[PDB]
């Protein structure tokens, strides 16, 4: 609702939220009752986010292999595109990364889908932003 | 005829996606694959309610051959629980899902009525501007002053003359950026402020006046 509070990233895929775990490591859920999948997100420029935890405080991230990440400090690999496509799901593309078309997925099974293996034919990049609650 | 067994489910995984988000106007389809015998029937509830087609406009589709139900173009008011009822003479199995039904805002970012107010102030008070922003994709915003370089006020494009004052960035806050605070204010700082709200779509903005005295 308000871009200010907080959300939670669900994936069209398995129906999963975007969770960030304290180890830095960030897969999916149906827990929506879990406390890692409160997102904040803020534009450092027009269309261009950062993601992250409002309770680990981690901001959500890609490294130069597609995983995805919860990065203590905000950097390059922190910054997504944030892209409301016309079939009306969002879609994150890794700032650093925009060229090899790295898109922000999970698997089925609710896994990071490493952004190499993603396409933007694809629906685990697919995104509806939720409600806390 | 045959021995008895009550229903149970022939795919369970395909059942684990219980909550259903789906932007507005979709097609939307639960499935309760089952089976037993004799053989079972299956209906569908909506927040607890029997659900029949005559409750929504165009009803539903339902595929037993599937254990599906289907409808198409999502509303607002198909937000709620889906339960499926699995009954035969010995037993009775049943899964519910939620659906929620997401509207989105593909447009530019609205701007509050008001804010920002015109202002005509005495020297050296602190000054303050708010700007409220509603906007579905994440919004940026920027604070401008309309400078006036030799005469004109009108750059050479149309476009009236400016000088950024203010740009949301990591930190700030979505909340600090909401509000442009000026210091001893003096002359010079007489003008329009400009507050620039802008997302992946379009750009909308607000003016004030300030007039020093």
């Amino acid at each position: 609702g308000n871009y200010k509070k907080p959300k939670l990233l669900y994936c069209s895929n398995g129906g999963h939220f975007l969770r960030i775990l304290p180890d830095g490591t960030v897969d999916g859920t149906r827990d929506r009752s879990d406390q890692h999948i409160q997102l904040q997100l803020s534009a450092e420029s027009v269309g261009e986010v950062y993601i992250k935890s409002t309770e680990t405080g981690q901001y959500l991230a890609m490294d130069t292999d597609g995983l995805l990440y919860g990065s203590q400090t905000p950097n390059e690999e922190c910054l997504f595109l944030e892209r409301l496509e016309e079939n009306h799901y969002n879609t994150y593309i890794s700032k650093k990364h925009a060229e090899k078309n790295w898109f922000v997925g999970l698997k089925k099974n609710g896994s990071c889908k490493r952004g190499p293996r993603t396409h933007y034919g694809q629906k685990a990049i697919l995104f509806l932003p939720l409600p806390v609650s | 005829n045959r021995m008895p067994v009550a229903p149970y489910w022939t795919s369970p995984e395909k059942m684990e996606k219980k909550l259903h988000a789906v932007p507005a106007a979709k097609t939307v389809k639960f499935k309760c694959p089952s089976s037993g015998t004799p053989q079972p029937t299956l209906r569908w509830l909506k927040n607890g309610k029997e659900f029949k087609p005559d409750h929504r406009i165009g009803g539903y589709k339902v595929r037993y051959a599937t254990w599906s139900i289907i409808m198409d173009s999502v509303v607002p008011s198909d937000k709620g629980n889906y339960t499926c009822i699995v009954e035969n003479e010995y037993g009775s199995i049943n899964h519910t899902y939620q659906l929620d039904v997401v509207e989105r805002s593909p447009h530019r970012p609205i701007l509050q009525a008001g804010l920002p107010a015109n202002k005509t102030v005495a020297l050296g008070s602190n000054v303050e501007f708010m700007c409220k922003v509603y906007s579905d994709p994440q919004p940026h915003i920027q604070w401008l002053k309309h400078i006036e370089v030799n005469g004109s006020k009108i750059g050479p494009d149309n476009l009236p003359y400016v000088q950024i004052l203010k740009t949301a960035g990591v930190n700030t806050t979505d909340k600090e950026m909401e509000v442009l605070h000026l210091r001893n204010v003096s002359f010079e700082d007489a003008g329009e402020y400009t507050c620039l709200a802008g997302n992946s779509i379009g750009l909308s903005h607000h003016s004030a006046w300030l007039t020093v005295l």
